[PDB]
């Protein structure tokens, strides 16, 4: 099952998985520089694909 | 700059992503008292001033008026 795994269907899963999701963040400790939700969701996808 | 503003301790916020939840949730059922209660606590400081000076401005433009005409 490792043995079949290439590039392309790499960046199809990772595509599906990651590329503009909304995720669960959790912080602790000084975390006032931790980014506001729509700057992390606004990083989960890029403006040049 | 972000990071040394405050000293904050025990303190949790809970949010939500803006695609899992409502754009306007309960948008007249919880806006109309809220406006009609932001309202009454404004309407004794701010109109009664605005009343006067409307009494004001008609009164001086019925005496312009009256002053127009000619006394017999
Ligand atoms: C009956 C009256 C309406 C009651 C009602 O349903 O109120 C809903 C709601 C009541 O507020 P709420 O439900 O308690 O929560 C809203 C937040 O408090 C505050 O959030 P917000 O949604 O009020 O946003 C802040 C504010 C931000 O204001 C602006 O962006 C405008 C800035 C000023 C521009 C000035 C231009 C020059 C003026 C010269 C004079 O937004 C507005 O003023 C709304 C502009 C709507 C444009 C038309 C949309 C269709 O009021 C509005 O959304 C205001 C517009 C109502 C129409």
């Amino acid at each position: 099952r490792i043995q079949e795994v290439d590039a392309q269907m790499l960046r199809d899963i990772c595509s599906k998985y990651f590329y503009d999701q909304c995720p669960a963040v959790a912080g602790y400790g000084p975390i006032e520089q931790l980014p506001d939700y729509n700057r992390i969701r606004s990083g989960m996808f890029w403006l040049r694909f | 700059e972000f990071g040394n503003l405050a000293r904050i301790r025990h303190v949790i916020s809970y949010s939500l992503s803006p695609f899992e939840q409502r754009a306007f949730p309960s948008y007249f059922s919880k806006g109309i008292p809220n406006v009609l209660r932001r309202t009454r606590e404004r309407i004794l400081r701010v109109a009664p001033p605005f009343v006067v000076v409307y009494l004001i401005y008609t009164w001086g433009n019925q005496e312009f008026e009256q002053s127009k005409r000619k006394n017999p």
